[PDB]
């Protein structure tokens, strides 16, 4: 099952529900009688780099083999906090 | 005082009717000594030949790596403190202690590695026209080096263990010349028969003798008697029980440092240039 | 004319002690002594041991050794047994 | 081992994992899924380069440290609205803020 | 009045091989009788160290920079048991998963001075979890808590 | 629109969100986009740079809450006789709502409130907080009491809405889902304390009025019936948690209140072997604390009754066989019943042993136990061989089941006796059947008691065993001789163990051998001394049964004869004139048994009497009987010893009391030996205790004992003030 977030640049991005639901706010936001979500604040940068978060994550949860480090760059760092507080990741 | 005013006490090490050890750190470079701190001795007691000659075998042998160093040594207020190099290994009667608490017992490489440093140390040491008579495993102490090795986490991964252990040989309070011969009453336990008649004409053989006993101590054997017939038993060339098997080659060696006539146990020298370590 | 043809009988047997009940052990001289019949650790079922005395009497092998230790001279003839 | 790539289309953006054994016909029914599309109006395209499906993904160039699930391989995709099929087309996401006075 | 997370002195030898697999430089650090802690040199990432210890003693692996928290096979907390057939007792070091929020909260606790964490426009609200810094205490008393957490859902 | 803060109006945000949450409350039907547009709205009030107004949606939040549940209580409250099920109807779509509007309020929830945490608490408790403080509360004092009439009605017979009545009941639990001190607390007092005292009560004029109107046995069953019924209906309405509580409080009502008027039946319900009412009863009274031993002694008299009465009247001949089939009989019909019926509980195969025990020991009041003797002489009846004997394994099948009986016996003493000395008749004169059947016999004596109790009988075996193959190297050694010869005599000769087997010549009177076989004894002799380095054998001339007579003759007769009359006869045919006294003298001692040889030998009328009286004199004469006839040429001559005598059992009793004798000092000098201080009555018990398993023995003998071991000088005593016995070795 694939659910879909909306951009505030308008891009759309198309995930497994799964990996979706790992966050607090999103399982919230489709907890009730509110299938696709709609975020009118978060730009593309932050979104294209909030799914590759929860790919790995997915991944390299409870694995035997070592954990690369996540890579984070430094331009990003600063709106990529805002929205893990907002996303409740 | 100075000890207040430039060392720093770590940890109490030791105890006894002699005094005190404690690990101190100087201001000036932060390198880790000991110090031993103990009484003035009195007039005409063993404590003060005692205390002579230890200062004078650390003044005629200087530096060597066997042997502990000596740094400096000074008396105040009505206290005598000595100061020498921190060995962290520990002494072998700790080590032995801790790991018969596990019936576990020492490698035959571990013993040929004792052999190899005692011996060497007390070739050093008899190159002075020196005996040490105070041989023990209470009396000789463990250092410790590291060495890191790298193992690949992904694929395969193989991990190697190389470590180099250091062992020295301290506590020169006891230490006689050969051609002054000036013979404290030694250890019931690891007293050669010669020392126990006053023979002073093979004293090198002695701790030759002594050393034998140290080892098979460390190898995993009961404590060593202090009198009687279990002491003359070993004192006439036999063995004790050993928990584990060891070559015979050296149990041979053993014996022949174990041999009754001081002539015919090997000296330092030969022992040193062996194939068998 | 009487005549024999085949015979047949029944014999015990015996051991050449003289003792009356062996008071002293407290038990037959071919029946179990107390030490043994209460100790109940491993024994002949038959024979357990039986020690011929030089003096013509003979106990027990644990309890004539126990009364020996206790006492050196022999119950009977208060005599050296061996 | 494995892939961790996406496939992009103008505004369009899909995550997916696949295995360098497979071969470009199990991508492309993959997408297919989601795009309700028939596979041969599909068009792959890695940079500027044209996939078919005979080839399998080992073959194109995906390895395993290529596309590491933190950084994904893009892919681009296009279709074909009429008998003629129409030229890729993608555009970069929003260009990320200066760097702050402090954070230098 | 001894804590629980105290260590508890057997004099019994153990032969510990420590290896490093984080790419972050390691650090080791050992709970006393008393119970606080007491830190060791470092393990440069890929390396390992055959050490001896004493059974019963308990490990912490912190980090050697910014003293994030690692795990320990994939534990917190690690203690030794007796060697059986002569084979030293392994303890890997590995990177744990951290959530989104504290992965993005070392770059920024990085690139920004401690001095300036007013300066940055941010949230007011959210600078209280910035300002605080990991330490070795906290994590030990927030592990203390399941101690008596478990008593608890025992009866 | 960016995340950062900025200044929003709280008056429009509030309706927008207050609208949507009174649409979520009422459980109606809300759009998507909306519900995706609040939480942004939320996350704007949530952090804000001139203020955070958390606290002021906090209070609105709680105010709306307060507004609708009072709304919520005064609409129920309006409507009369129907607030069950519009409190039920509420709360169903009341849970959903609060369960939404929580999920939807999980931003402030997770951070405001936890980090504060006028105490603060979250949305999704503060919801149910409000609904049991101003919705359950006030209505309480009815919301219960009508609640109560519909379980009572259930059980007149007619079952209300189960489901509106299970809503009402799990609605004061689920209030307190959030409560971790006491989550069943609340609802425990709002329910089980008055409603468990009703339905106590109700339960006990039910059972008066039932009690009164029928009997014990319908009594039974209607009892039975209300409990399974309730048992139903708990599950049906009540708590899992209480299922028990209330099952109790009809137990200790309808059944332990009448407990006396069960137990005054108990007597008429199991002397009549009613297998119907007695199972129900039994079940019943394990409910019940103490109807259970009532139950225990009225079986056990009834079964020591039966077992007496059963051995009362059986005829005296087969006295044994009788004795062991009738209690096997009974111990089997009542064990069947008892394991059906009783669900085999321990007690009474228990308390059925203990009877049983009794009823097999039972004595005269002036006579001797008969017990192990009656047994012996069934062992003895079933092992000889007869020529009506049976197949073995039915004589293994008859001695397994006898084995039971056996374990019965109070004191096995006496009957080791008794089975070793008929076991050593058995076995000298070759009487039993199987030789493996004596084997597996001594097994079953084995296992039953231990290696003790039948060491003597394995080594009475083992001699036997053994005796075989030292008459083959007898015989083997015959022909080593160079010059020895046998000429007629052929004999085999038992080497038995003295001690260890019973039988013993009580007159020691010496014997004088025949000349015609002395070599048989000599030969013997030195032919055990050689083989065998100092054992000394001594002969028995009492069990000699060699047969010898002429066989070469016109008339000829061959009898078995004893060496006894052996010599006798021999000393008669040797001399052709008749001798009286002289000759018998001359070659034999014992007058008085050979006398008494000679009348059994004339009652055989093999020889005649010229003294013309029926008592034998020193003077009388005989006469061998030239026309003697037999109407079998090999016959066997039936010896007045075959037959017991009770003196033999007196002495047979003697020595065992002797035995026990030998053994109660053995095991009170073993009890000094395990402790030197000793109590009077401790030192009594451990001994019953200790010498319990082989037999009993009585005080009286005990002390007989000690004093005896005080004679001995091994016990030292003190004074006779405080009890204290005190070893010496």
């Amino acid at each position: 099952m694939y659910v879909k977030l909306i951009s505030s640049d308008g891009h759309e991005f198309i995930v497994k529900r799964e990996h979706a639901l790992t966050s607090g706010t999103i399982k919230a936001m489709l907890s009730g009688p509110g299938n696709e979500v709609n975020f009118r604040e978060i730009p593309s940068h932050v979104l294209s780099k909030v799914c590759m978060y929860f790919t790995y994550k997915v991944r390299y949860t409870n694995s035997s083999t070592e954990i690369p480090e996540f890579p984070i760059a430094p331009e990003i760092a600063l709106e990529l906090l805002m929205a893990a507080n907002f996303l409740d990741c | 005082s100075r000890y207040t005013t430039e060392f720093h006490e770590l940890e109490k090490i030791g105890s006894g009717e002699f005094g005190s050890v404690f690990k101190c750190v100087k201001r000036l470079d932060g390198c880790i000594y000991a110090i031993k701190r103990s009484k003035k001795p009195l007039a005409g007691s063993v404590d003060e030949q005692n205390a002579l000659r230890e200062v004078y075998a650390h003044a005629v042998l200087g530096q060597h790596s066997h042997v502990v160093r000596y740094f400096s040594a000074w008396a105040e207020d009505d206290h005598m403190l000595i100061q020498n190099e921190y060995c962290n290994g520990g002494s072998l009667a700790d080590a032995i202690s801790e790991n018969y608490r596990i019936m576990s017992y020492f490698k035959e490489a571990e013993l040929k590695d004792l052999l190899l440093q005692v011996g060497r140390g007390l070739r050093y040491i008899h190159s002075m026209s020196l005996v040490h008579m105070d041989i023990k495993p209470s009396n000789i102490f463990i250092s410790r080096t590291s060495i890191p090795n790298a193992a690949s986490e992904e694929g395969d991964e193989d991990d190697w263990a190389s470590n180099k252990v250091m062992f020295k040989i301290g506590d020169l309070g006891h230490v006689t010349r050969i051609s002054s011969p000036q013979v404290e009453e030694g250890d019931s336990r690891f007293l050669a028969n010669e020392v126990l008649q006053e023979n002073y004409t093979h004293l090198p053989k002695a701790d030759i003798f002594a050393l034998a006993l140290t080892v098979v101590c460390a190898a995993g054997a009961e404590p060593l008697p202090r009198n009687g017939d279990q002491w003359h038993e070993i004192r006439q060339g036999r063995l004790p029980r050993i928990p584990q098997v060891l070559s015979q080659e050296f149990t041979e060696l053993l014996k022949v440092m174990i041999h009754p006539d001081p002539e015919r146990r090997p000296s330092a020298m030969a022992l040193v240039k062996h194939s068998v370590l | 004319r009487f005549e024999v043809k085949k015979w047949n009988a029944v014999a015990l047997w015996a051991w050449d002690i003289v003792v009356d009940n062996c008071a002293i052990c407290r038990n037959h001289i071919m029946d179990l002594c107390i030490e043994c019949q209460a100790n109940q650790a491993s024994a002949t079922s038959e024979e357990c041991t039986v020690a011929w005395g030089v003096c013509n009497h003979a106990f027990h092998f644990h309890c004539i050794s126990r009364w020996l230790k206790t006492r050196q001279v022999c119950p009977l003839d208060n005599r050296e047994w061996e | 081992m494995d892939v961790f790539l996406m496939i992009r289309r103008h505004k369009t953006t899909i995550f997916t994992d696949a295995k360098e054994s497979s071969t470009v016909f199990e991508l492309k029914r993959i997408v297919e899924g989601i795009l309700k599309r028939p596979p041969d109006e599909q068009r792959l395209y890695k940079d500027d380069q044209l996939l078919d499906d005979g080839k399998t993904l080992g073959e194109c160039g995906f390895t395993s440290q290529t596309a590491r699930p933190q950084a994904p391989a893009t892919v681009g995709l296009a279709f074909r609205a009429d008998d003629t099929f129409e030229a890729l087309c993608i555009e970069p996401f929003s260009s990320p803020p200066e760097l702050p006075d402090v954070m230098k | 009045p001894r804590p629980v997370l105290r260590s508890v002195n057997s004099r019994e030898p153990s032969q510990v091989i420590f290896c490093n697999r984080s790419p972050r430089v390691v650090l080791p650090v050992w709970l006393n009788f008393d119970g606080e802690p007491q830190p060791y040199p470092t393990l440069p990432p890929g390396t390992g160290r055959r050490i001896h210890s004493y059974r019963g003693h308990l490990w912490l692996f912190r980090d050697a920079g910014t003293h994030d928290g690692l795990l320990v096979n994939q534990t917190e907390l690690f203690v030794p048991s007796l060697n059986v057939d002569g084979q030293p007792i392994f303890a890997n070091i590995t990177l744990p998963v951290y959530t989104l929020k504290e992965r993005c909260l070392q770059v920024v606790r990085s690139l920004v001075k401690p001095e300036n964490y007013r300066r940055l426009d941010i949230v007011r609200s959210l600078y209280e979890d910035l300002e605080d810094h990991p330490n070795v205490q906290k994590d030990l008393e927030r592990l203390t808590q399941e101690r008596i957490a478990h008593q608890r859902m025992g009866d | 629109m960016s995340l950062k803060p900025r200044v929003v109006d709280f008056d429009e945000t509030w309706n927008k969100l207050l609208t949507t949450i009174k649409a979520v409350v009422m459980l109606e039907y809300v759009e998507r986009a909306t519900w995706n547009d609040r939480f942004s709205d939320i996350y704007a009030l949530c952090v804000a740079y001139p203020e955070p107004l958390g606290e002021r949606l906090y209070t609105e939040t709680k105010i709306f809450l307060e507004n609708h549940v009072r709304h919520l209580h005064k609409r129920v409250l309006e409507s009369e006789e129907q607030v069950l099920v519009m409190y039920h109807r509420y709360w169903e779509e009341y849970s959903k709502g609060a369960d939404y509007m929580d999920c939807l309020y999980r931003y402030l929830n997770t951070q405001f409130i936890k980090k504060n945490k006028e105490p603060l608490m979250e949305i999704g408790e503060l919801a149910l907080d409000m609904w049991r403080k101003l919705m359950v509360e006030p209505l309480q004092a009815i919301l219960i009491r009508m609640l109560l009439r519909e379980i009572k009605n259930d059980r007149g017979g007619e079952d209300p809405n189960q489901k509106v009545i299970h809503g009402v009941i799990n609605s004061f639990v689920h209030v307190e889902q959030y409560k971790k001190k006491f989550p069943l607390k609340f609802y425990q007092e709002i329910f089980e304390s008055p409603f468990l005292t009703e339905t106590g009560e109700y339960y006990k004029q039910e059972a008066s009025n039932l009690l009164q109107e029928s009997n014990c046995s319908q009594y039974m069953e209607k009892v039975l019936g209300r409990l399974k019924d309730e048992e139903i209906r708990c599950r049906k309405y009540l708590h899992p948690s209480s299922y028990t509580k209330v099952i109790h409080e009809c137990q200790q009502r309808m059944v332990a209140d009448h407990l006396q008027f069960l137990h005054a039946e108990c007597h008429n319900i199991i002397r009549q072997e009613k297998k119907n009412d007695m199972a129900n009863m039994y079940v019943l009274l394990r409910a019940v604390s103490t109807g259970l031993p009532h139950m225990i002694q009225e079986l056990q008299n009834h079964i020591h009754d039966e077992g007496l009465r059963a051995t009362s009247n059986l005829t005296q001949e087969n006295m044994p066989t009788l004795f062991v089939e009738s209690v096997l009989e009974v111990h089997g019909k009542f064990v069947q019943l008892i394991n059906t019926v009783l669900n085999g509980d321990q007690h009474f195969m228990s308390a059925l042993d203990k009877a049983l025990t009794s009823v097999v020991n039972y004595r005269e009041p002036k006579s001797v136990c008969k017990a192990p003797e009656l047994l012996a002489k069934y062992c003895d009846n079933l092992l000889k061989k007869s020529a009506k004997g049976m197949t073995e394994n039915e004589v293994e099948d008859r001695l397994t089941s006898f084995i039971t009986v056996f374990k019965y016996i109070d004191d096995k003493d006496v009957f080791q006796k008794f089975y070793a000395r008929m076991l050593a008749k058995r076995l000298i004169h070759g009487l039993s059947m199987s030789m493996d059947s004596e084997e597996a016999m001594i097994n079953k004596l084995k296992q039953a008691c231990g290696y003790e109790f039948t060491s003597k009988l394995h080594r009475m075996y083992t001699d036997m065993s053994v005796s075989a193959d030292l008459n083959n190297k007898f015989n083997n050694f015959i022909k080593n001789q160079d010059t020895v010869i046998d000429l007629g005599i052929s004999f085999q000769i038992y080497v038995l163990q003295a001690g260890a087997w019973p039988l013993t010549q009580a007159p020691s009177s010496t014997f004088a051998i025949p000349q015609e076989l002395e070599k048989s004894v000599q030969m013997f002799e030195l032919f055990y001394s050689q083989h065998f380095s100092g054992r000394k054998l001594t002969w028995l001339h009492y069990l000699c049964t060699g047969e010898v007579k002429m066989n070469y003759l016109g008339k000829p007769y061959v009898a078995m004869v004893t060496t006894y009359q052996m010599a006798v006869l021999l000393a008669f045919n040797n001399s052709e004139t008749v001798s009286y006294k002289e000759l018998q003298d001359s070659t034999q001692m014992n007058e008085k048994e050979l006398t008494k040889t000679i009348k059994s030998l004339l009652d055989v009328k093999m020889i005649n009497h010229d003294s013309e009286k029926e008592d034998i004199d020193a003077e009388s004469s005989f006469s061998l009987n030239m026309n003697f006839s037999s109407k079998r040429t090999k016959f066997k001559i039936t010896t007045s010893m075959q037959k017991d005598t009770p003196q033999e059992m007196e002495q047979t009793r003697s020595a065992v009391d002797e035995d026990r004798k030998m053994y109660l000092q053995a095991a009170i000098v073993r009890i000094m030996k395990a402790r030197k201080v000793l109590r009077h009555n401790a030192l009594i018990q451990e001994v019953i205790s200790q010498s319990r398993a082989r037999f009993n023995p009585s005080i009286s003998m005990i002390k007989k004992c000690i004093e005896v071991l005080i004679d001995k000088q091994y016990i030292e005593r003190s004074q006779a003030s405080a009890d204290e016995y005190s070893y010496v070795a």
